[PDB]
């Protein structure tokens, strides 16, 4: 019968992601060798024992797109892995020195954390986003809900 | 109820009403019971007889066990032969009934109490074989450890009463103990059967009841039944253990006892249902409690006034 | 209950709280009609990047969001099977509730136990405040009604045993 | 399918009829009432239901009737009624045996769904058939089981404690469309003798007296100014009724225009009610003038009575001189613009040996049938798709 | 909305739930003519009740139907439950749930009757009978305290805790403005001036509400009336003539602190309260002490609350803080806290209803509303 | 961090270890009401457990489910430890391994079943069940001494050297706190003040705690209280009314020196800890005698150090010094011993674990644990 076949699929296509979010002007191997760039420096601030500089460089770039997830996952490991690395009394003196884009990248990267728990420590992810919250306000997750979904 | 009857009600009821009636009506009526067990009451030939049959699986072991011996003393002259498809059969004759209501009444309950009847006679094997192993042992107390050992395989009844159950029961000189090989097969049964099960056996270790008979339990069998054949030490079978002692079946106690030990997993059965009823109260009083932290996002407002058919009102 | 919580639910608070800035929205597929547009996802430049608070891999939000509604959905704490039983009709019970406690769904979300529906008409008819402290304080609670809803299985295991053992 | 005889459990808002398909008759039939207490928490197992509810009264127990006018509305009192019939009266094991249950026509899907998870989830049933009611009430009617005597057009009349409906039902399939209903059955007629005996201050007004009133003294009348008359013009009209009291001592009742005016509530319901007016021989003609035009003669040739409520002495005598006028003025108003006399139609409305309990002789006989288990969801169902398997209208039309 | 009827042995009290004061209040009274209606016409009736009996009252015989708390006149008891609904509030009682209200330790068969005239006279759609005492503890803003409500016909003591009574400390006592207003005939005969009709009582029970008050210490009081002119003063009776009244202005009402006056062997309403403190666990008498709390027309004169504070001062231990609630609006409060239970949600579960009193007869009302 | 409860005959200590004090320290009962609800729209309970079931207590009857260091109700245990977790510490039980207590001589049964709750019904991660007495040399720093421990339910004597403990020499005593309070009741009634209700078991048990001490010559101390009223004391009831106290003031604890005060064939509380260093081998018992630690509620006494020491003195040869370590701190100090222990980086292989549990069953704990 007729009342279940999908016309509206065919005669209005719906507005894609890109029609909404402007198009990432680098291209697969070029996100993925500036990734591979800052992951190195990431780990080797960890065995300094500057955790906090290694969260300050790997921050200074975000890999975004859906045909980057390997890389997307690998950056996520290094946030994640930093982020557990730093002590928990550093964490309100570095978030009230970020910008407003750091603090921004933050928040998006810890949800990012909280959505795979077999994977990511959630108890440190929640710690960061009780303080980043906190000192920043309720804003910067409005900024996340708004936020590109290939982030 | 927290205790359930041991006699089919409706078979109690229905005698009851027919052996005070003036005018008897025909009947043909196929009753359930628990563990697989059916009746049929019907009047095959006049109004004025009814005939009683019993099914149950296990008939031809109980047979083994003394069974139709103990229902020819209990049944007596009414003792019919076996309808097809039933194991078991009596017939009542409506004018050949006790000359008293209190007569009436008693048979009315032996014919409803007929499951647990037909059921009883390897209980009473092992209670009369107890009372002879007593007497040796009484004779000779050094004697005793060679003829509890013997008795615990030569003189062991299992009964394998339905799929998922198997009574084990043996004598010793002071003694009978019983054995339950018990399982659920519905797996919410078996989530609250593990507690109903494990609370039992912990019951038992309390002050307040030390007068009962002793209960153990394990999920391997007791050392005693491992060889019974369809006991299995893997397959979900917890092993419920009664060791009834001569307390427990004194002759004050002896009918009381049976009864109320082949309801055993019945009773476990129907409070594991029951207590669902139980739960769904517990929680729709706290889906009234959670009721009152929504009410508090309700901003205050006077509703209208209305009669309790909900029409307006037009006063105050 | 609330000190293992506390990370946990300052997260879910801060993000549903975030979340419920909604608005009336009419459908843009159909015409005269407004719909919870998280619930329908027909016209996707209207719905907000779906966010998971967790606590654990077993005791996670999803919370959903959009113009005029939020779908708001969360596993909860089953350590064992009594608790996957009491908690399954647990919710039961309070989804059967729905159309008292407004801002229910009548069935969770794949995956979830228990699911939250906030409309536009929510926000603007109840105190938004209190319906985000209604969440927190039902994801506060639940465990221990859970737990003590075991007890009194227990106890009644116990009247059972002692009822039976008792009359030999 | 399991071989166990399926369980018949026709729960009415009056009585439920409890039995084991194939018997020639219910093995239980009691009040559907629960009588439940107004260190360890046991208030929800010292409840009681049915005839051993009704004696609970006196210790201090508030009985309730958890469905009210057909349909159930108290699920805790309904969820502790059928454990309380399975394990106690039935005696039997859910896990083991397959259910027929029933509920009216209008039932919300949310009954349905409420009924399935208290059976496969709670009870744990093999499988569960939730039937149309009076649709049993129809094959109740049959002279014996045999194809031969079947009657499969044919409209039925239910009217129980609760409420009345009258179904079409042709060729064995239910014309939803049709259906009617009135919310006016056996127990609004209870409370019009109470409160008739309440208006003279008779000695005894309790429910079982006004009761056993309907059963015992009322019939129906062919028209209540006739009636009137003839309580003055014939003096033994006026019965005495002997009732004893709930603490133990007798009375004397005189019963009296009650007799004729209190059956009159089905033919007049404006006795009864604000909010329905429509009498049940206009009822039952509306329910076959809104059914199709093929059917019409089937539909009027055998009108089945069905329920303990339509037992009253002429009951079915008045329902058919009643329509039998409407029918055939309706007719005539036809033969007279046409010049032509018709064939007419025969109305016959059917009481029958079995009429009190039709819809559980219904449920026996059809859950007999060797394909049964094939109609019941199956616990199987259950498991994948829950109790939104049991929501889905059967008798009505739906949507998607 | 439901009707709250406050129906008590002297006043009726009658309005909706959620009023801020009863709309409807008269006398308890049946007034019936005692004289040869000669005139034919005339808008004569063959009883009056009220306000209308009240001010016909001298020529009709009044009667109350109601005496300590109890109904002795049920025909006469159904005509004031007739008023109340159809001249005085102007309801069809069909169409309104009812709060009724008694005395704690009344017989049995007044509950049975007065619910069975609400569904089979007056075919009420549902209701309740509340204690009076418990309603007054809603209208203090407390579910904590002990109460003395003193009406027309009864005194009684109810102690309640975080909303538990507790019923074996409940007194009563067959002492109230009735026996006051018999005991101020009684001794308004001494001072010259003789008031002998159901009329007559009427006039001496306005005499009591205006002239009489409790004296903070009596013999000190006695003695300052026996030797002064200063606590003597008037009132002018409907014939015009002037009565003047002294000691008997204290004395009338002493007597509930002091029952022996009018032959009574029991403790006054003072050690009464004390008593049923006393008989409360020893945990909670505290909190009775810090909310005494004061209802009814008979706590109404001048000084009692002081006089009540006084005496119960005496008889607790004087290391704990004695407190006396005694509300300007006291005169009601049985009537107000009937008023707010009968429009709270949980409530609206607990009425008898119509189809549960037909199932269960008079007797529901011993197995719902306690 | 571990989770450490002494579950206390009569008080609950919980908290966490590595913390100084017990993060909750509250009544080990469950009350239930006694009387009827009259008030609609209170905050009604089932039942109240620790600090709300002392504060409500008036119309409460009141439980405990240990009797003697035995769960005798493990319903109202269940309640107990729910409210530990849950309202108390407020935290999870799933979350961290809980460190529970016991005293000597138990039933089996006890210390499985309490295994069993904490794994099936609480699902906590690992546990661990220690002697009271152990835990009492730990927070002493000791690894030698006899341990006296006395809570409200069970006195019992530990003896340990160097760590190694002789469970042959170990004596209990089902007499300590509540034998006390029960004497009280018992003696308070021959001075004409009568305690009956399981409240006023509560406010004894509160006068015991404020006024009573040991005499450190008991019949100097009968002739000083028959000579004069000196040893006197006054304790004022909730009521606001005063008692006043004598002799029983100190022949109530005189109870743990003479047992058959109570009417109990026993030794008292120094000749228990004699026989259990006169068990011990004899090189041992020379610092034994040295290292006397008290523990638990029942010690708290004034004066009962001093009489500990002069009847332990003259048991014991005079040839050598009787010490004894009763601590200010002594009241926590199993909890105390339990936070050190559970802190321990050498106890953390000693946990029995839930997956250990779950392949033994409870009978686990009779392995893992003393
Ligand atoms: N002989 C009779 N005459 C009239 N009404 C009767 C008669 N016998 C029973 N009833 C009435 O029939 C109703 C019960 O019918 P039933 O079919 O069992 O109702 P339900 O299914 O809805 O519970 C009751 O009102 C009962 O009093
Ligand atoms: N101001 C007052 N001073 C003294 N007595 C009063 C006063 N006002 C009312 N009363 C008395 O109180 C009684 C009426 O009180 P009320 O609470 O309405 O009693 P009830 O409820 O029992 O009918 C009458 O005896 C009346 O005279
Ligand atoms: N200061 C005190 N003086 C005398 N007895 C005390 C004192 N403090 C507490 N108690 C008694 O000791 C009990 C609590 O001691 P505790 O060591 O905590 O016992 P438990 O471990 O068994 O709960 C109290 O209930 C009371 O009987
Ligand atoms: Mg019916
Ligand atoms: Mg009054
Ligand atoms: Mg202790």
């Amino acid at each position: 019968t007729f009342r279940t076949l999908d016309v509206d699929s065919i005669t209005e296509p719906v507005l894609t992601e890109q029609d909404i979010f402007p198009i990432r002007n680098e291209t697969a191997e070029q996100v993925q060798a500036a990734v591979s760039q800052l992951i190195p420096q990431a780990r080797s601030a960890i065995q300094t024992g500057n955790a906090l500089q290694g969260l300050k460089t790997l921050l200074s770039y975000v890999p975004y797109g859906n045909d980057v997830q390997e890389v997307r996952t690998q950056y996520l490991n290094a946030f994640v892995d930093v982020l557990s690395n730093i002590r928990a009394a550093d964490i309100p003196a570095f978030v009230k020195e970020c910008s407003t884009e750091e603090i921004d990248n933050i928040v998006n990267f810890i949800y990012r954390g909280l959505a795979n728990p077999q994977a990511y420590n959630s108890s440190v992810l929640l710690n960061w986003h009780e303080k980043v919250v906190e000192i920043s306000g309720i804003g910067c997750i409005v900024r996340v809900l708004n936020s590109r979904p290939d982030l | 109820m927290l205790s359930l009857d041991y006699n089919n009600i409706f078979i109690y009821e229905l005698l009851t009403e027919r052996f005070s009636s003036e005018n008897p009506s025909s009947i043909d009526q196929v009753v359930t019971d628990f563990d697989g067990v059916t009746f049929h009451i019907s009047t095959p030939e006049e109004k004025t007889k009814i005939l009683i049959s019993l099914s149950m699986k296990c008939y031809p072991e109980l047979v083994n066990y003394g069974t139709l011996d103990l229902l020819k003393q209990i049944y007596g002259a009414y003792v019919h032969e076996p309808e097809m498809g039933y194991n078991f059969s009596i017939l009542i004759d409506l004018q050949q009934l006790p000359a008293t209501d209190e007569e009436k009444e008693q048979l009315a309950m032996s014919i409803s109490m007929l499951k647990r009847n037909v059921l009883a006679a390897p209980f009473h094997r092992a209670f009369t074989k107890q009372a002879e192993l007593a007497d040796l042992a009484r004779k000779d107390p050094e004697n005793a450890p060679m003829l509890d050992k013997q008795a615990t395989s030569q003189e062991l009844m299992a009964i394998h009463y339905r799929d998922e159950e198997t009574i084990v029961l043996w004598p010793e000189h002071d003694r009978v103990t019983v054995v339950f090989s018990t399982k659920f097969r519905e797996e919410t049964d078996r989530i609250f059967g593990k507690v109903f099960l494990q609370e039992f056996v912990d019951a038992r270790r309390r002050p307040a009841i030390q007068t009962a008979p002793q209960v153990l339990f394990s999920y391997d069998p007791p050392l005693e039944i491992r060889d019974i054949q369809g006991i299995q030490k893997g397959d979900d079978f917890g092993f419920v253990t009664f060791v009834l002692f001569e307390r427990h079946f004194t002759p004050q106690n002896r009918e009381d006892c049976i009864s109320h030990i082949q309801v055993f997993r019945n009773t476990l059965h129907f409070h594991i249902k029951a207590s669902k009823a139980y739960m769904h109260q517990r929680m729709r009083k706290r889906v009234a409690d959670f009721q009152k932290v929504l009410n508090r996002a309700k901003p205050d407002v006077e509703l209208e006034r209305k009669t309790a058919t909900g029409r307006s009102f037009v006063r105050a | 209950m609330s000190n293992t919580l506390r990370p946990y639910l300052n997260a879910v608070r801060s993000t549903l709280t975030a979340s419920l800035a909604l608005e009336e929205f009419s459908s843009e597929i159909v015409e005269r009609q407004s719909q919870p547009e998280v619930e329908v996802g027909r016209s996707p430049e209207i719905l907000l990047k779906p966010l998971v608070v967790s606590r654990n891999e077993q005791e996670q939000c999803l919370i959903e969001s959009s113009v005029n509604s939020v779908r708001f959905s969360i596993r909860i704490k089953q350590v064992d099977e009594i608790e996957r039983i009491l908690v399954r009709k647990f919710m039961q019970f309070l989804m059967g509730r729905a159309e008292s406690f407004f801002i229910l769904r009548r069935k969770p979300v794949q995956g979830y136990d228990i699911s939250f529906l906030i409309t536009n008409y929510h926000t603007e008819e109840m105190l938004k405040h209190k319906l985000v402290d209604f969440i927190i304080e039902f994801m506060e609670e639940v465990d221990a009604e859970i737990s003590e809803m075991k007890l009194f299985l227990n106890g009644r295991a116990r009247l059972v045993a002692e009822t039976y053992l008792s009359c030999f | 399918a399991s071989f166990n005889v399926p369980i018949i459990m026709d729960n009415g808002t009056g009585y439920s009829k409890l039995g084991y398909a194939g018997n020639d008759a219910p093995s239980y039939v009691f009040p559907t009432v629960i009588a439940t207490r107004s260190k360890r928490a046991t208030e929800d197992l010292d409840f009681f239901i049915g005839n051993d509810a009704l004696k609970k009264a006196s210790a201090g127990y508030s009985l309730d009737y958890p469905i009210r006018h057909g349909q159930i509305e108290n699920w805790d009192h309904m969820e502790r009624f059928w454990q309380q019939s399975l394990f106690k009266y039935l005696r039997c094991e859910p896990e083991d045996h397959y259910f027929l249950l029933t509920e009216p026509p209008l039932n919300p899907p949310e009954n349905r769904e409420n009924t399935a998870e208290i059976m496969f989830e709670s009870f744990n049933c093999a499988g569960l058939y939730i039937a149309v009611q009076a649709v049993l009430a129809l094959a109740a009617s049959w002279t014996s089981s045999k194809v031969t005597d079947r009657s499969l057009t044919g409209t039925v009349v239910d009217s129980g404690d609760g409420v009345t409906h009258i179904i079409p039902v042709a060729e064995g399939y239910v014309i939803g469309s049709s259906i009617k209903t009135m919310p006016l059955a056996g127990r609004d007629v209870t409370y019009f003798v109470q409160s008739l005996l309440r208006d003279r201050n008779e000695p005894d007004s309790s429910l079982k007296t006004a009761e056993r009133i309907k059963e015992e003294c009322c019939y129906v009348c062919p028209d209540i100014v006739k009636e009137f008359s003839r309580f003055d013009r014939e003096p033994d009209r006026y019965l005495k009724y002997a009732s004893e009291s709930i603490t133990g001592h007798s009375t004397t009742i005189d019963v009296g225009f009650e007799r004729f005016l209190a059956p009159e509530i089905f033919f007049n319901p404006e006795i009864a009610s604000s909010d329905f007016l429509t009498p049940l021989p206009e009822l039952v003609d509306n329910v076959v003038q809104s059914s199709p035009i093929d059917v019409r003669k089937g539909l009027y040739k055998n009108i089945v009575l069905s329920g303990g409520s339509t037992l009253f002495k002429n009951f079915g005598n008045r329902l058919q001189r009643d329509l039998k006028r409407i029918v055939d003025e309706r007719i005539h108003r036809s033969e007279m613009l046409s010049g032509a006399k018709s064939g007419g139609v025969d109305v016959n409305v059917i009481s029958h040996k079995r009429q009190r309990n039709a819809v559980w002789f219904g449920g026996s006989l059809l859950a007999q049938t060797p394909e049964f288990g094939s109609y019941c969801h199956t616990k199987a169902d259950y498991e994948e798709y829950g109790a939104s398997i049991a929501r889905r209208y059967q008798i009505f039309g739906n949507s998607l | 909305t439901a009707l709250v009827c406050d129906n008590g042995s002297g006043l009726v009290k009658a309005g909706f739930a959620g009023d801020d004061a009863p709309r409807a209040v008269f006398p308890s009274i049946v007034g019936r003519p005692r004289h040869q209606g000669v005139m034919v016409g005339m808008g004569q009736k063959d009883s009056y009740v009220g306000d209308e009996a009240q001010s016909k009252r001298g020529i009709l015989t009044l009667k109350y139907p109601i005496e300590h708390g109890i109904i002795t006149n049920w025909d006469d008891m159904e005509k004031i439950w007739h008023h109340t609904f159809y001249n005085e509030l102007r309801v069809a009682p069909e169409e309104h749930p009812t709060l009724l209200t008694e005395a704690p330790l009344n017989p049995k068969a007044n509950r049975e009757k007065m619910t069975q005239i609400m569904f089979e006279t007056f075919n009420v759609p549902a209701m309740y009978v509340a204690i009076q005492a418990v309603l007054s503890l809603y209208a203090s803003g407390r579910t904590t305290g002990i109460v003395l409500d003193s009406g027309d016909g009864v005194t009684h003591n109810v102690p309640i805790y975080e909303g538990y009574a507790l019923p074996h400390a409940i007194m009563r006592l067959d002492l109230a403005g009735r026996d006051l207003t018999d005991y101020l005939m009684k001794i308004l005969t001494e001072r010259g001036y003789s008031f002998v009709t159901t009329a007559e009582r009427e006039i001496v029970r306005d005499i009591k509400e205006k002239l009489c008050y409790v004296a903070l210490d009596f013999e000190n009081e006695m003695a300052t009336a026996a030797s002064s002119s200063s606590l003597e003063k008037s009132y002018e009776l409907p014939d015009g003539q002037v009565i003047t009244i002294g000691n008997e202005r204290f004395r009338c009402p002493e007597t509930l602190f002091q029952p022996s006056f009018i032959g009574m062997e029991s403790a006054g309403i003072h050690e009464t309260t004390y008593n049923s403190i006393m008989k409360c666990d020893i945990d909670i008498r505290k909190d009775l002490y810090a909310n005494n709390v004061m209802s009814g027309g008979t706590t109404m004169y001048p000084g009692i609350a002081d006089r009540m504070q006084k005496e119960i001062t005496a008889l607790a231990p004087s290391t704990m803080k004695i407190k006396i609630i005694a509300p300007p609006e006291r005169k009601y409060s049985v009537w107000i806290g009937g008023s707010i239970l009968a429009s709270l949600s949980t409530f609206q579960q607990m009425w008898i209803t119509k189809q549960e009193y037909d199932e269960a007869g008079p007797s529901i009302v011993h197995r719902k509303c306690f």
